[PDB]
RNA sequence: AAAUUGAAGAGUUUGAUCAUGGCUCAGAUUGAACGCUGGCGGCAGGCCUAACACAUGCAAGUCGAACGGUAACAGGAAGAAGCUUGCUUCUUUGCUGACGAGUGGCGGACGGGUGAGUAAUGUCUGGGAAACUGCCUGAUGGAGGGGGAUAACUACUGGAAACGGUAGCUAAUACCGCAUAACGUCGCAAGACCAAAGAGGGGGACCUUCGGGCCUCUUGCCAUCGGAUGUGCCCAGAUGGGAUUAGCUAGUAGGUGGGGUAACGGCUCACCUAGGCGACGAUCCCUAGCUGGUCUGAGAGGAUGACCAGCCACACUGGAACUGAGACACGGUCCAGACUCCUACGGGAGGCAGCAGUGGGGAAUAUUGCACAAUGGGCGCAAGCCUGAUGCAGCCAUGCCGCGUGUAUGAAGAAGGCCUUCGGGUUGUAAAGUACUUUCAGCGGGGAGGAAGGGAGUAAAGUUAAUACCUUUGCUCAUUGACGUUACCCGCAGAAGAAGCACCGGCUAACUCCGUGCCAGCAGCCGCGGUAAUACGGAGGGUGCAAGCGUUAAUCGGAAUUACUGGGC
């Protein structure tokens, strides 16, 4: 480039790498747990449910998603559980 | 900025004593003041009404030595303020520095009261100040500083300064050098010859 | 367009550069414009002694 | 604050005639008009840096202007000549062009790498053609091929190159007997020279000895000061030999701008010492324009020589010839083409001005109050006239634009819509001068254009009398004068003015390039 | 970082600043929340060449607003001590 | 208290009149241009067209008090260089000040630019709920414990460079799990779940592995609720012209469920209903950034959106996103295009509508400038560094304002000009002559203020556990201004260095002669000139304005001539 707005061109992309794989992962759960949720095992979906939990709430810490994502995560997957009988 | 011709032709184009020379001698022996500066002067214009608002306002820049710009300007000024528009310029006319001088003396023309301002050789209250068009404030003095005085020009125009009406706003010391500005000028202490509606009609047209 | 040339004597050829202004003639129907003297080569008229600044002519001593 | 000194300050030319090796020396220099400069320690890392401004020139006859217009603003002089043609024509021009301007000549007589190359002749080809008087500072070492390096006149050693690597690695020899007789001859030949700068030197060398070199080489700079004498070298810039000794000879030889006397200004007329200057770091500033350029990128750029004073980045300047003022933005000084921005410039420097928008060529920059005229008054008349039309008949404004910038640039080369009917016409001075212009003009303000359609006095060699005169005769041309003067024939003829379309191209085919002329109205 | 700063106004060479509590991102001459009087740097009889908003400038600084150097200054050279 | 008090007509249809009616002029204004002319100062102004397209030079860095470290300088330490055991200086040691590159943090979304797009996703006014917010601030706490790396520093290689395949790695406030956290999240509940980072300063101890441990304070870190701020979203009204644009719309209008968002939402998907908008102008087409305000007007209104400020929008064109509190990012990423440049031909690199500057276009618009001294802004404990923000300087009568270009005196009312009824008049007190003054310009000398601060010393307390070390608040000390040869002041010389432009038939103020002869020419309108031209051209004179004047262009007025106020058939 130019300046040295290069080292956060450097940065942004590292960070993406970063992101993606935690972004991924987490993502990944939920999948697991709509896989369950479409699959109809309210215990094997509620084992799922409390998998993913502390990874998202992990997550939304770290900052890589938004509290409210992740408690919009937690209520959307709990209302499902909970009708999923 | 300044009309530097002859002040003779002036005057008698305007047909009356406009005082652009020193009142010591005379007019008619100068000048002769009955006829207009032309070749043509012998003859006689019509003078319409539009002659005869511009021949009364150019008759107030010549005396008071203002030009049409700061003319307008003094006009603008007494049509924002309060009062008679033509009172209030006359007002402004007569606030000018030059004006106060040459009313006090210290020159015995408008022109010299210009050099005079002008050369830093006056002082309203001490702050010498040489803008010809300082506008005067009432209860304040003119001091004319000395290395100004003695030249023996302000003595004459000391010395000249009457066999004039003395104003009724002055209170100029003769020798002391000082002179005051007691109060404004109403209306009728002056030439009450000059219409200023004319002037004011002139200007709002 | 038609622009008048004002002035007394001029030099403008087929291919002259010049300045136009506007001012139409009054007695040329159609003529709206007026060719700006002592502009973009177009000379000023020669030996012009008032209203100069018009016709571009500068100065003369006298 | 000044980097070099101005006693290590060298304004040295290039010109020669055409190829006579001028652009490959500069090559040659920055390895070991286009105004550019180097730093030179020296030979043996001797001579503490040296900042040499060299200024690379055209031989054409065409581009006169672009050598005359530097030739005033130079202090020295590095006339290169090929070693088989030596004195040429084009020679004797840019040397005439010399001596109008007093410059203190060197000689550099490259080509010595081709066959028929020769060093004693071509030292006599300048010493008859020209006039000048020349001491041999070097003796080729290699006939033609076999060249491989010189002898010194002062040193008596041999310089010959390492062709290994380009020619960097010289090696100092034992002088060996190849030609170690026709050494001494010139060596003595070149002390009895040097001995021309003072009484006290006859009286020197008469005592039957040889001086020493050190007050040699200061004598024979004081000879080319004076312009006495020439000093000719001997290399092959293509074969990478004897150029790093034509430096040495540049920085031992050519002045400074202190080894001469102070420049002689204007104050407002002709007065005794009216402005008189000397190139000083605390004078009051004062330049010279000598060329005005058509920055590709910017469309101006002006270059100039400081006399005397120190102008800066932003300083006003008095256009003391155009009495106006001008300002300072960005000043740079670099090689041929490219631009090094600086702050400001001490006298003895070369650099180029910008959004100077009034000093047109020749023209003086100074401060408020130094000369209002630097002499330089005088250059060629256009010799050729042509007209000239665009692909599209109204792009005429285009180029009108193009042809007034162009002859901003150069002063040689005029344009005027003559308004007999409307054609604009183009008046350069040469063929090659005008295809130069035409293709400036289509590649830099792109309008592709087609070119197209009195008492004469001439001057030639009195050998081609017959044929110019047979051609002036070709041509519906009556004569007036047949008379001949001593180093030519002038010839007077009358010819009519819508003929000899090319007069100056036919005359240069036909009098070896060696003719003027001039064809104003009879 | 709302700040309260001098914002220049005036004339050439002979300036005027207002003390105005504006957040720190927009221009000097620009944006603001709130004026809290002004400051003459060429007085010699004037109105001091100083003049503040103090009640309104404790609600800003007990809000969190930042002040800056020359309007600390001038906070003490009101405050009759300095 | 005052925050207003403000409204003019004229010329021209006719033989003449009165109406209707258009045209024209008098005013104010301009980012102006052109012609002629031009002395100065102050304050402003300055590409209105090609969002044409840009070369280079700068416009965004900072922190060593996060870290690994040592490339540069310096300080030292050991010298068996230089040598008179050195003051006459050899290398190794990050050891210390410091610091290139590197990891990391914060910034880079601000500030600066332009108005292309945008007729409503925008703007203005006024409300609202379904939200997030770095830095700043308040309240309560936590701040155990541990791992793997990974840049630089470097094993095998590439690559002209940019800069990659693998590795040997080594740090951290880089990353990751754990422990722990509840007025935090989910959940009605129970219950489940989530973080962190340390660095610096000195010191009474007293303990060492000269690592330090330890006590302190200064900052920094994590969580939650607050404020302030900033931002996102919704609504209503208003915000151009054309109907020689009357139908438009199928995620279209809404409903349900899932998904997405920081947040509500057809935002989105899948069904389902068939709705929704429209003569209060939908839809389409042209044009356009909007607002405070600016010009004008007695107003109402008309025109406008240069400067300055708020909002919006764009960044070579088209698209997408990533990082991040904040962007779908002027000086970042990626792709497609056009363009330009570099190349060793193998490859790349860029986007001035940032500041200058440039070509070009145009009637037309400036400095490849000086400082960060002010004030701001980023970083920082600070010192400081950076800032084409900003403060200043340059150019240009571009505008407004102020001043000067002399003042008094002076009748042979000179000469000369011009007119003349031949007497004279006018030029004209005008000149000259005489006296006096020297503003400004020019020289020379003094000289405010924009400068607050910051730093070093000091003392007091607060401080601790300690008179240390930190703050905070005084005292002293040396000091910091680009502008700058500042403003302003004083002295020197002499009226010297400083007046032009338009007009004179009526509107409209100011006339005669000559030469010209419906010619040349003038003209804003009416019109003038074909042999006595105040209308053309010159001269003499006069009138207006004046460092400007006039012309052209543009807006309102006058124009009640789009009549709402305030018109007519
Ligand atoms: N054989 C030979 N050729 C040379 C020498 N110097 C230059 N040249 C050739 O001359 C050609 C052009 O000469 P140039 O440098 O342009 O000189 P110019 O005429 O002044 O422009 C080049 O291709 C060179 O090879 C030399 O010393 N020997």
């Amino acid at each position: 480039n130019i300046k040295s707005a290069k080292k956060r061109a450097i940065q942004s992309e590292k960070a993406r790498k970063h992101n993606a794989s935690r972004r991924s992962m987490m993502r990944t759960f939920i999948k697991k747990v709509y896989a369950a949720i479409e699959a109809g095992d309210k215990a094997a979906a509620q084992k799922a449910f409390n998998e993913m939990q502390p990874i998202v709430d992990r997550q939304a810490a770290k900052g890589l998603i938004h509290k409210n994502k992740a408690a919009r995560h937690k209520a959307n997957l709990t209302a499902q559980i909970n009708k999923l009988a | 900025a300044r009309y530097l011709g002859p002040k003779l032709k002036l005057s008698r184009r305007e047909g009356t004593d406009l005082f652009l020379k020193s009142g010591v001698r005379a007019i008619d022996t100068k000048c002769k003041i009955e006829q207009a500066p032309g070749q043509h002067g012998a003859r006689k214009p019509r003078l319409s009404d539009y002659g005869v608002q511009l021949r009364e306002k150019q008759k107030v820049r010549r005396i008071y030595g203002v030009l049409e710009r700061q003319f307008r300007n003094y006009y603008k000024e007494a049509a924002r303020l309060k009062g008679n528009t033509g009172e209030n310029l006359l007002a402004l006319l007569e606030g000018r520095l030059d004006n106060v001088v040459y009313r006090m003396g210290f020159g015995a023309t408008r022109a010299e009261a210009r050099q005079l301002v002008s050369h830093k050789a006056i002082m309203v209250n001490g702050r010498v100040v040489n803008i010809a068009s300082y506008q005067v404030s009432p209860n304040d003095v003119v001091s004319i500083r000395e290395k100004a005085k003695k030249q023996s020009r302000v003595k004459a125009a000391l010395e000249l300064a009457e066999q004039r009406e003395k104003p009724t706003w002055l209170e100029v010391d003769a020798g002391k050098m000082e002179g005051t500005f007691k109060r404004k000028p109403e209306r009728s202490d002056l030439s009450a010859d000059i219409n200023e509606h004319l002037i004011v009609e002139l200007y709002s047209k | 367009v038609t622009s008048y040339i004002g002035g007394e004597g001029h030099n403008l050829q087929e291919h002259s550069v010049i300045l136009i202004r506007g001012g139409r003639v009054k007695d040329l129907p159609g003529v709206r414009y007026h060719t700006v003297r002592g502009a973009l080569d177009c000379s000023g008229v020669k030996d012009r002694k008032q209203a100069r600044s018009k016709y571009g002519v500068k100065r003369p001593k006298a | 604050a000044r980097t070099t000194p101005i006693a290590r300050y060298r304004n040295i030319g290039i010109s020669a005639h055409i190829d006579a090796g001028k652009t490959t020396t500069t090559e040659r220099i920055l390895f070991y008009s286009a105004a550019t400069t180097a730093f030179w320690s020296g030979m043996a890392k001797q001579y503490e840096p040296h900042r040499i401004n060299i200024i690379d020139t055209p031989g054409h006859v065409d581009f006169t202007i672009e050598v005359e217009r530097s030739m005033r603003v130079l202090d020295g002089a590095v006339m290169v000549y090929c070693a088989v043609g030596g004195v040429q024509p084009q020679s004797e021009t840019v040397w005439r062009q010399a001596n109008k301007y007093k410059v203190p000549r060197i000689a550099f007589v490259n080509k010595m790498d081709r066959m028929g190359a020769n060093f004693l002749k071509v030292v006599n080809q300048i010493k008859t053609r020209l006039g000048a008087n020349p001491v041999p500072l070097q003796l080729a070492i290699g006939a033609e091929e076999h060249f491989t390096g010189v002898v010194d006149l002062v040193k008596m050693k041999a310089i010959n190159w390492n062709d290994a690597d380009q020619g960097v690695t010289f090696e100092y020899e034992d002088i060996p007997a190849d030609m170690v007789e026709l050494a001494n001859e010139w060596h003595q030949n070149l002390i009895e020279s040097a001995a021309e700068a003072s009484e006290e030197l006859m009286e020197k060398y008469l005592g039957g000895e040889e001086l020493t070199e050190a007050e040699i080489k200061g004598a024979l700079r004081q000879r080319v000061l004076n312009n006495e004498i020439i000093l000719v070298t001997c290399g092959s810039a293509f074969k990478n030999k004897g150029v790093q000794a034509m430096l040495d000879a540049v920085i031992d030889y050519l002045p400074s701008p202190v080894d001469v006397p102070a420049i002689n200004g204007i104050l407002d007329d002709g007065k005794d010492t009216p402005a008189e200057r000397h190139a000083s770091d605390d004078e009051p500033f004062s330049a010279l324009a000598f060329k005005i350029a058509t920055d590709p990128f910017v469309g101006n750029l002006t270059f100039f020589r400081v006399y005397s004073g120190v102008v800066n980045s932003g300083d006003t300047v008095l256009n003391s010839v155009k009495a106006a003022r001008e300002r300072f933005g960005r000043i740079v000084q670099m090689h041929a083409n490219k631009r090094e921005e600086i702050k400001e410039v001490r006298a003895g420097d070369i650099a180029a001005a910008i959004g100077l928008k009034d000093v047109t060529t020749g023209d003086t920059l100074c401060d408020p109050d130094a000369p209002i005229i630097l002499e330089r008054m005088e250059f060629p008349e256009p010799v050729i006239s042509i007209a000239v039309e665009p692909k599209t008949k109204a792009d005429q404004e285009k180029m009108g634009l193009a042809l007034g910038r162009l002859a901003k640039e150069d002063p040689s080369f005029r344009v005027w819509t003559d308004e007999e009917s409307n054609q604009t016409i183009i008046a350069g001075m040469g063929e090659l001068h005008l295809d130069i212009i035409v293709d400036r003009m289509k590649r830099e303000f792109n309008v592709e254009a087609n070119v197209g359609k009195m008492k004469v006095e001439v001057e030639t060699p009195e050998e081609n009398t017959g044929d110019v005169i047979g051609d002036l005769s070709r041509r519906r041309g009556m004569l007036k004068g047949q008379e001949s003067e001593v180093t030519g024939v002038k010839i007077h003829a009358e010819v009519p003015l819508s003929e000899m379309f090319g007069y100056a191209t036919q005359l240069r085919s036909l009098t070896k390039g060696r003719a003027s002329y001039t064809m104003e109205f009879l | 970082m709302v700040t309260i700063r001098l914002a220049r106004h005036g004339a050439k060479k002979r300036p005027f600043y207002q003390v105005v509590v504006a957040d720190s991102r927009n221009a000097r001459n620009g944006r603001f929340i709130e004026r809290v009087g002004f400051f003459n740097p060429i007085a010699s009889e004037k109105e001091e060449g100083t003049r503040l908003d103090l009640d309104r400038i404790a609600h800003w600084v007990g809000q969190g607003a930042t002040i800056s150097d020359r309007v600390a200054a001038l906070i003490k050279e009101v405050n009759k001590a300095a």
